[PDB]
This record gives C-alpha cells, structure tokens and sequence, in this order.
C-alpha cells in the first residue's frame, strides 16, 4: 500500500491543500455580525467568493494541470466550481459550536428550504463517511479534474491526471478504513450526491431571491453570469 | 473573456 510515485503524488496534492483554509475575518462575522436575511446572504455570499478563490488557488497547484490546453483549463475551473464549492463548505462545515450560528444564517438567509435542505442532507451524507483530510483533497481533486465537463477539448488529457487520482484514493480508502471494504465505492456514490446540486445551483441563479443580488466579480465569472 | 480567471491562474 503506497508506492513512491503515489506517496510524492499525494504529498504534492497535501502541500496545495492544506494552505487552502477559511479566512478568520471572515467566520469572525459568523460570531460577530447583526443577524437579518440581508446581512446573512452577505456573508455566505462572502464564503462563497473565498470557496472560488482557494479552489481556484489549489486547482492552480494541481500534478499535470499547467501542461492542459488554456481553453480546457478554464472549461475545468467553470465546469467543476459547484460541486468543488459545496464540497470544499461540507468539510468545513463537518471538520467549532460555531456550525450552529452557521446553520441559523444560512436558513434565515432568504433562500428557500429546497436548496438548503439537500445541503445539510449532503453535510450528514459525507459526514458519516469519517473522511480524512487526504481523503477530501484527492476527492476535491478528482471532481477538478472530471473530464466530462462542457468545452473540453482534449478530454483524454484530463482522464490520464484523474487516473492516479483514483487509484491513490482507493489505496487510501483501504489504508485510512480497512473494516469499511465498501468505503471507496461508497466515496463514489457521493459524488453523485454532490453533482445534483449543479441543477440546484442553476435553479438558483435564477430564483428572485438569488438572481437580485450582485455577486462579486470572481462569483460572476465563474458562475457565467 | 475569462480575464480574471486567467489572470488568477498565471499568478
Ligand atoms: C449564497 O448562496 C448561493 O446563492 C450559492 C450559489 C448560487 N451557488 C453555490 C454553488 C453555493 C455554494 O457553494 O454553497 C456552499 C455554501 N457556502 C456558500 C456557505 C458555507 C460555507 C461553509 C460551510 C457551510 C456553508 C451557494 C449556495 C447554493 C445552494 C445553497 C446554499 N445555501 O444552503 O446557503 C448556498
């Protein structure tokens, strides 16, 4: 279990990811800030902006992503942001008693119960898998990575850097949880979990109480605004 | 188009 080119490989995703944290001004206005719907959306529309700027960040960083087609590097960044970002707020959601605080902005944010109740069936969903840090960034990886997004160019590109994505993953799920046989498969059916919330999110977009807003401008880009 | 993406990709 582990081979010297899957241990530098990992180490390489590792050293990108855990620079990738939340900034603490920001979740001090969990703690901090009046609580209304308004002042609510705002901030998690500032949490949202951050999941693009650290994503973006370790999307940069990733094995093999520089030797991509410029186009498909942008088509990937686009075509992965939704899934990365819900991602990326379930593990810091799951991984103070803060959440609570949280949770009560998010659902007194004017956004209606049929976006935010699959988000925390998601959180509960990929919180009883126990996962490791290892084990959320190679996943992180391996949705950035998917070569089934729109516009991609060069789709065998991608597949051959998710390949050993996968192959780490599955090493790790037997190493971090040998008693769980199923447990790789079972990080699988998560993220066909996570990729219904592409259709939540467009919704969304659209929805009155979303679309009467102005995001900030990396939300804009990333979002196709 | 993709200016700011960009721009934070070649950073
Ligand atoms: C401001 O919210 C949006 O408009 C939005 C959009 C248009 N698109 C995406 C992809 C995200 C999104 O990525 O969520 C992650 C939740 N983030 C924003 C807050 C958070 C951070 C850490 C822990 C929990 C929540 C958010 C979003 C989408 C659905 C439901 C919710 N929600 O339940 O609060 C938010």
């Amino acid at each position: 279990e582990l081979t010297p080119d899957q241990q530098t490989l990992l180490h390489f995703i590792m050293d990108s990811y855990n620079k990738q944290r939340m900034p603490q001004e920001i979740t001090n206005k969990i703690l901090k800030e009046e609580f209304s719907a308004e002042e609510n959306f705002l901030i998690l529309t500032e949490m949202a902006t951050n999941h693009v700027q650290v994503l973006v960040e370790f999307t940069k960083k990733l094995p093999g992503f520089q030797t991509l087609d410029h186009e498909d590097q942008i088509a990937l960044l686009k075509g992965s942001a939704v899934e990365a970002m819900f991602l990326r707020s379930a593990e810091i959601f799951n991984k103070s008693g803060h959440s609570d605080l949280l949770e009560e902005r998010i659902r007194n944010s004017g956004i209606s119960d049929e976006y935010i109740t699959p988000m925390f069936s998601f959180y509960k969903s990929i919180g009883e898998l126990k996962m490791t840090q290892e084990e959320y960034a190679l996943l992180t990886a391996i949705v950035i990575l998917s070569p089934d997004r729109q516009y991609i160019k060069d789709r065998e590109a991608v597949e051959k850097l998710q390949e050993p994505l996968l192959d780490v993953l599955q090493k790790l799920c037997k190493i971090h949880q040998p008693e769980n046989p199923q447990h790789f498969a079972c990080l699988l059916g998560r993220l066909t979990e996570l990729r219904t919330f592409n259709h939540h999110h467009a919704e969304m977009l659209m929805s009155w109480r979303v679309n009467d807003h102005k995001f900030t401008p990396l939300l804009c880009e990333i979002w196709d605004v | 188009e993709n200016a700011l993406l960009r721009y934070l990709l070649d950073k």
